[PDB]
RNA sequence: AUGCAAAUGAAAUU
RNA sequence: ACGAGAACUAGUAAUAAUUGUCAUUUGCAU
């Protein structure tokens, strides 16, 4: 599979460093152990909300840096984060912290 | 003296001068070991017997080719049985052994034979592949063989009746073997709590029955135990003397041993013996002929085992309380705790096997013996109070060395 | 210089894992390719010894 | 003329002297015996096949190989091998009867006779005291055989066909009771099939000078004078106890009886009998004396 | 005169120890199999029913050893593992028997000592049949009415040792009366 | 002739370490591989429990003889005076319906407890894990009685009932002082299965 | 024979973590996912603080032969000598309270905070992150007390409490020199649960 | 064996940072959502002043070897030596006459600072924030100090005063080198609860 | 959120070149409520009026948000949570407005 | 706003 | 009318006992 190292080995991404996603990569961060903490697989609407922070944080930060704009339209981060709201599973989240984490685990490795 | 027990003495000491002449220190005839044995021998109030002289110093060709003997005279039966027979300082230690058991240990008397015998193999055991012992013992066998069947064949003068080559050749000889059939069955029939105890006294008992089957036979045929060449399991051998006479009472004692074994189990243990002529002439290894009369003897006896009981032997066996528990058998009458009286004397002399040695042959006993007698257990002290005491290899090989070679075997394994 | 001390996550991993499988021996890779990235060490001994292959035959 | 075919798929015991003891192969007083019981369980009527029934001793059987005991002939050559040697298959049966049986062969035979196993299992006994207080079980060993999957025991019968089929009738009824030793105890269950063997067949239906006895056989008075001419035969001590004719079983024991076995030659045949070795009993006790012979 | 057989499977609950090898338990010696063996099954059998009150058990077990003479009216014979449990066990990978490791604690002393005891492997089933040889008409309900109870009586026991420790206990199924020689009719018997 | 059956369940307060295969593993079956309660361990705890309770002599603590009555519960039958015993203490096995419970709701049967086994001076400080039947789990275990005198039974009752009363204030398995195997009793059910004796006068809590 | 219980509660004055599961996380259960303190660290600290308070050699500290009392309350029956241990010590369990506490005003029962750490003549941090349970909360435990004899009651539970007192103002738990792990207990409770003892005048501070 | 417990009072002068929840936060207790200044920094700020006023090798700096006096007074046992610390460092907490003062007279805990940058060549102004704490404000704190050696005990209390002085002459926490940190020590206060060693 | 921002993109010009800078004041004002008065939040409704007579784009951005009966919603409800929640709304917006501009 | 995402150790005695 | 016949490889007792996931390392340079 390997779906995050097709796009980084392909870009960087004009410029792309790793400091460039911290808030962001922090903000991932503190939903996943928030994702961990909750029993139920169905998401609570105050998680919804917090993924849709998340979203309006994203297109901030894409708009602030053309680097990073260019990063989460080419790894299509907007649209996984949209089919992510709209499924409200939980474990779909996780693939998706897996998959995101991929991708700044490989960004870091080049 | 009976001739036949001057023939005994003379031939169990016929050829010993031979461990005078080896001896060195001992060598007054230093010419001949038939002079000095003769002359060692001349020195004893027991054995101051002079035809038994005669004979020890006659036993070779040139010896006696000078002699001036009677045409009587039983050194010459010796001189034949010897022909059909075939450090220093320890030496002098056996002859001064051999005079202190001499003076002391040795009398002369008609049933000391088996002393002189018992004796001599205590001394010379492994004094020479042949040991003084064997020859001694064959040369007496085969000489009392030889003097029953001259005198039974009423012939006197030997002297011109042998001093050949054809009185080799006439079947004079007889070999006799007897077999004891149920072993096996008899041995492992034991189920009580006294297993090891029953089990050692049974095995005791069935080779005393043997012994004293041998000794009985060998006594009414007024024979020695010179003339016995193995015993052991149930098989055992006899060169006995190829009369009419000797024939006739092999039977009659057979008959009776199978009236008894009739009379006391049926089938547990039966005794079969059989006999068959052969002449000097064979056991000499001539044309190895020898193996070849045992193989038959033995087919023989192989061949006597199928028809052992007559018609009206089994129309009496067909037509007359429970079973012991240690002896596995109903047809003994039990007693107090289900044991039979024969199977309660087993117990007896198993208890009575560890600590005495001595088995008493007698009229009253405790074990129930063939010829109306028991078997009873003493001390040393008490036996002498009361003064019997009893205290393809075989076939192919490479009498005497098979004899010496059975002989080997039975006491390494005993 | 490589010490057992730095491997002490990716053995805890295995530990734990001593279609959803697929997924978890992905993120096993995900923290390899991390920890070789981390440290030099890490990365040779991975890479020498032929991990990376390895885990993708098993996948 | 049929023959019987016995597979067990049970250990079973056969006995000898002592519990402890095992036998594969029983004779013609057991197995006869055993009709006799079932006959009368059936509650049949038993002259048809007490003074009509032909029946030999069982021998056993492998895959496909079938097996007699052994001649008591005297043969002219080792004399070891062939004492070691038990049983013979029906394949050399005239070679050895005409010695084309070599040393070699017969080891080669005697290699091939594994037919099964000897146990012996071990038990206590706790209907003692032990159900009352304190006292020491009372072990016992019991001997048991097992046979491979392909062996088993046959026998052969012969006589009027009435007869025959009412044999039929009851080897039905006996293949559920017992054939053995400890029978009642979980010993001794069989299912039976019917076989023509050609060879076999025609071992039967020979014709020569001698006698060779299948069964267990002894005879009469008035002829074994006649009969014990030219022999070779071995006498074997028949003992044991009886089922339902007194009080106390230990009270109640057969006579002893010494018979003939299954290996005995003969010149003159004789006709055997069913001799009683019955006294102080309710009803006689048979023991079968009837000789199935093979003429070679 | 007619033979009812009466033939079924049973399960082991809990691991089962005859063991007259012991501690080992026992088998065949070839297929390397265990086996309950039939006088195990007898032995029980009779502690039970005697142990529930005999004349009943002299005529259906047999004594003859008492100054009169019975014969047995009941044949037990061995079981054997079934095909179904054998595949069962063999695509599941389940090895046929069961190794447990024990302890023995003393007082005063307070030190371990080691046990190593085998056990059969829970739920596997038995293929059992006995035999009933119907010599008098007029009892065998009665007698039948025992041998229920026996089997109701051993459905709560165990079999073997170490049973009160906590093992041994058996299950009856598939049980089924047939008449197959003879004309006795046999559908109104029954055997839980 | 009356056998009576005890049916109930055992719950898991904290972590159980029984633990007869030895990484520090607990007894499992080999067809459902599933934690079990050995019944031989069951026994001997109580067995000791009740013993030490009454009189236990030096005497009697050097051969395992002891109390009259509790040699009549649990059977010695060891020398001279036989006693066959009386109570058969089966087992208990994972059950179902915590089975269905934790399938639900995605938790493992087991624990892995990771701690430490420090020194003094050289303070080598070993790490450990210690692997436990996770908290939650349940068994269904049953006892059978065999009454051997009627009269006897109550007091037998009343003596397992001190037994039951005194296990639940105490542990099983190992490492019991530091924590480990607390459980308690729930869902009892008495019944005499054979016989002709009524079990409504009892009551185990 | 009789078990006296101790029971009361730990109330956390900074932050604990054990972190034997271990960003780096902390010991907690399965069924409910809440922080959990166990018996055995407890025990640990505890025995090593009695112990420095008496004698503790070098010999002594070589292979943790301790001070005879101490092994009398604690158990050690090793150097062939009958001493079980007369102390169960429970693990400690997130309670009802607190947790209703925490649910009712809105906080979290975890922190994660992070350190630095500064190398020398580099200037250089590395941070790090630490899982550690937020202040104020409480925990429940029970101790279980053995008296093997009637004439060794108070004087061991005079010890107790001075350890107690030891603990008072010491640490429980990891990193305790860098300021957490300070705890104190409330609510102490003393009840025989099974026998004929008395519990009145036994006190622990 | 004993212990001596030091209580006292640490006031803050200047602004305080120490932000260990980091649009730049400040730490703070969730049972009070009131900041903190952690033992941790407390004790950090502590050895490494003391370490610098004592012998710094270059190779001690490398393998990170303490000196001997600061090694036993506040424990390392990293060397392979057992060395427990004999001194323990807590939290700090607001005092309740601070926050009533605060409370009473409506003024923040908190300061906002706007921090105006300058590039060079370029003189581009991207205003920073950052929170501060109110100076004015004091803090409650304990350290225990535990008695293994009789003799050597006025030695650690006077390196423990020398402690105390070059702290108060220091910053705590960040923004030190651009004036955040400075604090001061008051009500010192001795009192032994355990022994009876005073 | 998204919505009325993404809709009101008309032709580009954002409610007719709608810019964050003039936003700043407002920005201001939320923050610091934001960190926090019941009249404060009549306050920060003159403020709105304010900032809508400031420029005819403005008055529509508020208008086009309903803006005005949120915030008098919000003064009725007076509970802080809701405050909280127009806060991340006007955040949204905010955000929203910022992603679409020239 | 800009660097920081870990570091180090460690089954025993019946 | 079979070396037959009656015959639980039983009954007592468990992985027990001691061991601390701890020891240091500043949310901080611009």
């Amino acid at each position: 599979m390997t779906f995050a190292h097709e796009v980084v080995k392909s870009n960087l991404f004009n410029g792309l460093t790793t400091s460039k996603l911290r808030n962001l990569m922090e903000q991932v961060n503190r939903l996943y152990t928030i994702a961990f903490n909750s029993n139920e697989d169905q998401l609570n609407e105050e998680f919804i909300d917090e993924l849709e922070y998340l979203k309006i944080k994203f297109y901030y930060e894409a708009g602030r840096e053309k680097s990073v704009d260019e990063f989460l339209k080419k790894t299509l981060m907007f649209p996984i984060i949209d089919r992510v709201i709209k499924k409200e599973s939980k474990k779909f989240f996780l693939d998706y912290c897996k998959y995101f984490e991929a991708l700044v685990a490989y960004a870091k490795y080049y | 003296m009976n001739k036949k027990n001057i023939l005994m003495y003379g031939s169990l000491l016929h050829d010993i001068g031979k461990i005078i002449y080896r001896s060195g220190d001992h060598t007054f005839s230093r010419g001949t070991h038939s002079k000095l044995g003769h002359q060692f021998l001349s020195q004893f109030s027991e054995f101051k017997d002079n035809e038994v002289l005669d004979n020890v110093a006659y036993h070779h060709y040139k010896e006696l080719a000078k002699a001036n003997l009677d045409n009587d005279n039983t050194a010459y039966i010796t001189y034949i049985a010897d022909n059909i027979a075939s450090s220093s300082g320890n030496y002098t230690t056996l002859m001064k052994d051999m005079s202190h058991d001499l003076e002391h240990k040795l009398s002369i008397k008609e049933g000391t034979f088996p002393s002189l015998l018992q004796w001599t193999e205590s001394l010379w055991q492994y004094v020479p592949d042949i040991s003084l012992y064997d020859h001694s013992r064959i040369t007496c066998a085969i000489a009392s063989c030889i003097f029953d069947y001259l005198n039974e064949n009423n012939i006197h003068n030997y002297k011109d009746e042998l001093f050949t080559k054809s009185f080799y050749q006439k079947e004079a000889f007889l070999l006799l073997s007897m077999d004891m059939s149920g072993i096996q069955d008899f041995i492992y029939n034991i189920s009580g709590s006294k297993a090891l105890k029953s089990l050692r006294s049974r095995s005791f008992y069935l080779e005393l029955m043997l012994e004293v089957i041998v000794d009985q036979l060998l006594e009414r045929l007024e024979l020695a135990r010179a003339n016995l060449l193995y015993t052991g399991g149930g098989h055992a051998y006899l060169l006995v003397s190829n009369t009419d006479k000797v024939k006739k009472k092999i039977t009659q004692f057979n008959n009776e041993l199978k009236k008894w074994f009739m009379s006391e189990f049926t089938t547990d243990l039966s005794l079969s013996m059989a006999f068959e002529k052969c002449s000097g002439d064979d056991l000499m290894n001539t044309s190895g002929n020898y193996r070849t009369i045992w193989r038959n003897v033995s087919s023989k006896l192989s061949d006597i085992k199928a028809h052992k009981y007559s018609a009206e032997d089994i129309l009496k066996l067909n037509h007359f309380d429970r079973e012991c528990k240690e002896c596995l058998r109903s047809d003994i009458d039990i007693n107090d705790d289900g044991l039979c009286s024969i199977c309660e004397g087993i117990i007896n002399i198993s208890n009575d096997l560890r600590d005495k040695s001595f088995f008493v042959l007698s009229e009253t006993g405790k074990l129930k013996m063939p010829f109306n007698k028991f078997i009873s257990v003493i001390d040393y002290e008490e036996a002498e109070m009361l003064v019997r005491i009893y205290s393809a290899t075989f076939i192919s090989g490479i009498i005497s060395r098979t004899a010496t070679l059975s002989r080997q075997l039975s006491l390494f394994f005993k | 210089g490589l010490t057992t001390s730095k491997l002490r996550n990716l053995m805890e991993q295995v530990n734990r894992l001593y279609e959803e499988f697929i997924d978890e021996l992905e993120y096993l890779k995900i923290k390899f390719y991390y920890e070789a990235g981390r440290e030099k060490s890490v990365d040779e001994f991975l890479k020498k010894t032929l991990m990376f292959p390895i885990i993708d035959r098993v996948i | 003329t049929k023959v019987f075919k016995l597979s067990f798929k049970t250990p079973v015991h056969f006995g000898k002297k002592r519990l402890s003891d095992g036998e594969m192969t029983i004779t013609a007083d057991t197995l006869f015996s055993a009709l006799f019981i079932e006959t009368l369980q059936l509650g049949k009527d038993t002259d048809w096949l007490l003074n009509d029934l032909i029946i030999s001793d069982t021998f056993p059987y492998e895959n496909e190989l079938y097996y007699l005991p052994k001649p008591l002939i005297k043969i002219d050559s080792n004399h070891k091998a062939f004492k070691k040697l038990k049983y013979v298959p029906v394949h050399h049966y005239n070679q050895y009867l005409n010695g084309e049986l070599s040393a070699e062969d017969a080891t080669d035979l005697n290699d091939i006779f594994n037919i099964g196993y000897f146990s012996l299992q071990t038990k206590v006994s706790l209907i003692a005291q032990e159900t009352d207080s304190s006292a020491d079980s009372e072990p016992y060993s019991v001997g048991t055989f097992t046979f491979e999957p392909e062996a088993g025991l046959y026998f052969i019968a012969k006589g009027s066909e009435e007869t025959l089929d009412h044999l039929n009738n009851i080897m039905t009824a006996l293949q559920y009771s017992g054939l053995g030793g400890k029978r009642n105890a979980g010993y001794g269950q069989f299912e039976y099939e019917i076989i023509n063997n050609q060879q076999l067949s025609k071992l039967l239906n020979q014709n020569g000078k001698h006698s060779i006895l299948l069964s267990t056989a002894m005879a009469k008075k008035e002829e074994i004078e006649s009969a014990l001419k030219e022999a070779r035969y071995i006498l074997t001590k028949r003992s044991g106890f009886v089922q339902s004719t007194n009080y106390s079983e230990m009270l109640v024991k057969k006579s002893d009886f010494y018979s003939f076995s299954s290996g005995s030659v003969f010149k003159n045949i004789f006709n055997g009998d069913i001799f009683n070795v019955g006294h102080n009993g309710k009803h006689p006790v048979y023991r079968y004396a009837k000789p199935l012979w093979l003429e070679v | 005169y007619s033979k009812i057989k009466i033939s079924g499977t049973i399960e082991v609950v809990t691991g089962l120890h005859i063991g007259g090898g012991g501690s080992p338990v026992v088998r065949d010696l070839q297929t390397k199999l265990p086996i309950i063996p039939g006088s195990s099954i007898k032995g029980k059998m009779r502690n039970l029913l005697a142990k529930h009150f005999d004349e009943r058990v002299l005529r259906l077990f047999g004594s003859s050893e008492k100054g009169n003479i019975q014969r047995a009216r009941l044949q037990i014979s061995d079981a054997f593992f079934s095909e179904k449990t054998k595949e069962h066990f063999a695509q599941n990978d389940i090895a046929y028997t069961e190794t447990k490791f024990e302890n023995t604690i003393n007082r005063l002393t307070a030190v371990a000592n080691p046990r190593q005891i085998e056990r059969v492997t829970r739920g596997s089933e038995f293929d059992f049949v006995f035999i009933y040889n119907v010599d008098e008409e007029s009892q065998v309900e009665d007698d039948f009415e025992n041998i229920e109870k026996a089997i109701h009586l051993l459905e709560n026991d165990y079999l073997g040792g170490g049973g009160t420790r906590g093992n041994g206990r058996i299950q009856f199924k598939d049980t089924n009366i047939e008449t197959v020689v003879g004309e006795y009719d046999s559908t109104n018997l029954k055997i839980k």
